[PDB]
RNA sequence: AGGAGUGGAGCCUGCGGCUUAAUUUGACCAACACGGGAAACCUCACCCGGCCCGGACACGGACAGGAUUGACAGAUUGAUAGCUCUUUCUCGAUUCUGUGGGUGGUGGUGCAUGGCCGUUCUUAGUUGGUGGAGCGAUUUGUCUGGUUAAUUCCGAUAACGAACGAGACUCUGGCAUGCUAACUAGUUACGCGACCCCCGAGCGGUCGGCGUCCCCCAACUUCUUAGAGGGACAAGUGGCGUUCAGCCACCCGAGAUUGAGCAAUAACAGGUCUGUGAUGCCCUUAGAUGUCGGGGCUGCACGCGCGCUACACUGACUGGCUCAGCGUGUGCCUACCCUACGCCGGCAGGCGCGGGUAACCCGUUGAACCCCAUUCGUGAUGGGGAUCGGGGAUUGCAAUUAUUCCCCAUGAACGAGGAAUUCCCAGUAAGUGCGGGUCAUAAGCUUGCGUUGAUUAAGUCCCUGCCCUUUGUACACACCGCCCG
RNA sequence: CGAGAUGGU
């Protein structure tokens, strides 16, 4: 189907992001975040909606496929010892972040 | 018939026949040894002639499979009793028939065989029975989980014109 | 007879087409004869795969 | 191609109720015989083979499309 | 009921006469050709052979959308007595071919 | 009309049984072809939506048209803003 | 068993469909052939068309 | 160098985005009138509801005062689904029930595979054996030069002798008054016969003119069909060529390039699991991801692709005259074909009665542009025909979100199209209409056929690309590469 | 001898 970057590459198997897209919420030990800058080398600061602000790191599966940008909402795994650093595990798309306020899921505090 | 077909709808007709025989034979046939299908007609009867290289098999016992696929083919296409004759016939030079190579083959793989050992071993056999040349290939998961073909070439071989 | 098809099995590629075709081949012979005696010309070199019929008056 | 949300007016089938063969004869002396319900005036059904009877109809269970009589 | 026992015995004395059977791959047609006319429809022959071939007592063939079956000597052996025939009956195939 | 007159005996029922200068109850179907007799005014419908009953108080104006023409298939469109991909200029790059 | 388990099949892509595989679309009706037009391909040799030009 | 355009207008049709219960989905030069994809139902996969088993076979249980099957009426239901509830007849070992195990699936993965197709790539390219050269990966053969559409030939020569592609080959077009021979094809002529005209030397005639008017037990094969052979070779003459291989002009001739099919080695994470009883693994399997009723695939602020009709006088309208070629036709489950002639109606259409399983009947296939005469007069006009009101037929089980067709009325944008950009060298481009496919109903698409018939070239490497050789490199994921502060 | 940078699948 529609390709929305251009180039010779149409060498791998394509994203198909899309119909049983199952919406996600958290388990034990996970938390909620908007993302606030972006660094080199493959990590950000993002800051989660009860109020701690960390860094965080992407996750190997997700490198050079899910595409991640300032201001947008991500699932972060938080981590037993060390707790000023974390990794994402997923990102939502505006059309599901809005689904995750309307149920309540999100305090009044995400940009959408 | 109570008024006859037109003759080009008689001409495909016939065609049609011939083809759908072939497929059953061809897989009730296929350990046999079975190679083609020769059909002729004469006042009130059909004779039809079939090629394999193993004729013993196509009779069995006493005859019992020339009855049963006598019954069949009469049963399946609509002949009235006693119409249709089945005559099975020897198969000259099985070496130089690409369809009795091709089942063996099959046969030879499908019981183990490694495939370099099983592909020289008809390949061989169709050019000390006497053919120009010969091109047998193979493809498919030969060793791994990725996909790969090997060919095997001997002598002449055309690919252009009439 | 002509059938033309796409070549193709999935309607992908640059659209290519075969063109196939079968011919007929149709004569007719009169004779001034008894019907006792066509019945035994019209038996005989008749082996390979040709259509012969024959009708009791028409000429 | 989906996980399935269910209905909720859940039967699998109906459960079919279980009685006693043979109530529609009677013998009333020592030799005599009374049919408590009637045949049906038929072809085939004209013997051995009765009519039910319910609060305003006598019915056939065996021509079942038919043979209703209103009392 | 799968079917009235009146069916399943005109199919195995057709079976057991004959030696073979062929049917379509079509349950919907009201009625079997040949003498399956008196009323059985062939969705009844197909579940029948089913039921045959799972025990061992018929063989099978598929090609263009119709089946092909063949009687074989363990379904002589039950058919001989599902029909209560005299033991020394072989009525389908016996003469020697030249 | 085979099977089609069940509609107008049920109809005809409701009408027959309504308390005296009072509506009728909805009588409800999915028989969106058919034409409105002059037996059918001043009825009350429920015609089949693909997913429910919408209600008709049938007006003798409505006579000569069919029931599934005033029960409508789809909700009237009124436009979001346009999304990535909608024209050439669009395109993005990560 | 139900009464009403069937709907009329007269005419349309309902009525007809190929002798070899049982598939419903692209199939030719030509000649009286009602094969599928990759049923076609795969057998048209054994029918008796050529190609020639 | 030029021709017809496309991009601008209205409408048709495919795609994205938005909207929605659902607007099912694949594909991004080599996707987008493509899936032979013209969806009323079916097709059908999507969405809202409801019946059904079409759960083989094995083991255990239950069971001939009986395992189980089917149903009238009232309530219920979209429903005449005994689906379910109340009631009480009916069938007869075929089922039911628990466990194990199967079976089906237009479910998932084309980045697990087979088969098929497209593309690199329409160009001239590719490879062993024995011998020679290098420690080796490799190399020569397969070439300095000339010649050709061509790794086609000549010749040269540490190589010799061979294989595939090219070419040959198959179908097709143009020629035969020579051959074979026709009541399912014609001509000529007359025994003649018949209607009409005197226009004709001359009468109303032997004799003339006109004929798809009619017999032949007349003669024949020019015109039609289609079998066998024939014919063309750079063969003849003049120039140019390491005088070879070849190239240019011209005579004679139907003809000195007719047009297609088939096509190598090695590849691509190209497309297809939705063509298949081709198929591995995974998922699901009775409140089913295996049948009926209704809805959607057509939804509309907006961006893009292939097309149809036009902007008029080299025209539009109303009469009159006169010419084609390729094909299809009573459906074998599956239930329908092509039509002459007569009558009724303005029209679409209706009734009656015949022929055709086809060189036999529709049919001498009375095709359109074109040709001859008339009306309008430079006016968004008698150019253009979108949009929309009312009425009548035909298909079908059913036409509303208008199936298709006929009639009166309404009368938009558009005055030759910005930056850009496609196809084409002779019976070709463009104009013009007719068959086949799909089809119960129906082309603005596509695949074939005839008819009218040009302007410009006979060249080049400039732009975009392809083939061969020499050359440089920090590239090999191969310039859409690698890399510095 | 006009101007001609860059590179998720």
């Amino acid at each position: 189907n529609k390709g929305k970057g251009g180039k010779n590459r149409r060498r791998g198997k394509n994203e198909n992001e899309s119909e049983k897209r199952e919406l996600v919420f958290k388990e034990d030990g996970q938390e909620y975040a908007q993302v606030i800058k972006m660094l080199g080398n493959g990590r950000l600061e993002a800051m989660c909606f009860d109020g701690v602000k960390r860094l965080c790191h992407i996750r190997g599966k997700l490198r050079k496929k899910v595409w991640i940008n300032t201001s947008d909402i991500i699932l972060v795994g938080l981590r037993d010892y060390q707790d000023n650093k974390a990794d994402v595990i997923l990102k939502y798309n505006a059309d599901e972040a809005r689904s995750l306020k309307a149920y309540g899921e999100l305090p009044e505090h995400a940009k959408i | 018939m109570a008024v006859q077909i037109s003759k080009k709808r008689k001409f495909v007709a016939d065609g049609i026949f011939k083809a759908e025989l072939n497929e059953f034979l061809t897989r009730e046939l296929a350990e046999d040894g079975y190679s083609g299908v020769e059909v002729r007609v004469t006042p009130t009867r059909t004779e039809i002639i079939i090629l394999a290289t193993r004729t013993q098999n196509v009779l069995g016992e006493k005859g019992r499979r020339i009855r049963e696929l006598t019954a069949v083919v009469q049963k399946r296409f609509g002949f009235p009793e006693g119409s249709v004759e089945l005559y099975a016939e020897k198969v000259a030079t099985r070496g130089l028939c690409a369809i009795a190579q091709a089942e063996s083959l099959r046969y030879k793989l499908l019981g183990g065989l490694a495939v370099r050992r099983a592909c020289y071993g008809v390949l061989r056999f169709i050019m000390e029975s006497g053919a120009k040349g010969c091109e047998v290939v193979v493809s498919g998961k030969l060793r791994g989980q990725r996909a790969k073909s090997m060919k095997f070439v001997d002598g002449l071989m055309i690919h252009s014109g009439d | 007879l002509r059938i033309t098809t796409r070549k193709t099995p999935c309607g992908e590629g640059s659209k290519t087409w075969d063109r196939f075709q079968m011919r007929i081949h149709k004569r007719l012979i009169d004779l001034h004869s008894p019907s006792e005696i066509v019945k035994q010309i019209t038996s005989i070199s008749i082996e390979p795969g040709v259509e012969v019929e024959v009708t009791i008056a028409d000429a | 191609k989906k996980s399935y949300t269910t209905p909720k007016k859940n039967k699998h089938k109906r459960k079919k109720v279980k009685l006693a063969v043979l109530k529609y004869y009677k013998v009333d002396e020592n030799g005599k015989i009374s049919r408590l319900r009637r045949e049906c005036p038929s072809d085939e059904c004209g013997a051995g083979v009765f009519m039910a009877s319910h609060f305003d109809r006598h019915y056939c269970g065996k021509c079942c499309l038919t043979y209703c009589f209103n009392k | 009921m799968l079917m009235p026992k009146k069916n399943r015995i005109a199919i195995y004395e057709l079976l057991f006469k004959e030696g073979v059977m062929v049917a379509k791959k079509d349950v919907h047609m009201p009625k079997h050709p040949e003498l399956a006319d008196k009323n059985v429809p062939n969705l009844h022959v197909m579940k029948a052979m089913q039921s045959l071939k799972s025990r061992g007592y018929v063989k099978e063939q598929f090609a263009w959308r119709h089946f092909y079956w063949y009687l074989t000597n363990e379904g002589i052996q039950y058919l001989r007595d599902y029909l209560h025939l005299p033991p020394e009956i072989v009525p389908a195939t016996l003469r020697r071919s030249r | 009309r085979r099977k089609q007159h069940s509609l107008l005996k049920r109809l005809r029922k409701a009408k027959k049984e309504a308390p005296p200068m009072e509506k009728p109850e909805v009588v409800k179907t999915h028989l969106r072809d058919m034409i409105i007799l002059p037996e059918m005014v001043g009825s009350m419908v429920g015609v089949y939506n693909g997913k429910t009953f919408n209600q008709v108080e049938i007006k003798p104006e409505m006579i000569g048209h069919y029931l599934g023409e005033f029960s409508i298939t789809y909700k009237p469109v009124k436009h979001g803003r346009p999304g990535i991909g909608a024209t050439h200029s669009s395109r993005f790059i990560p | 068993q139900q009464l009403y388990w069937s709907h009329p099949r007269k005419f349309g892509q309902g009525s007809r469909s190929c002798r070899v595989c049982s598939n419903r679309h692209g199939l030719i009706r030509k000649y009286g052939l009602n094969m599928c037009r990759q049923c076609f391909r795969q057998y048209a040799k054994d029918i008796g068309f050529i190609k020639l030009d």
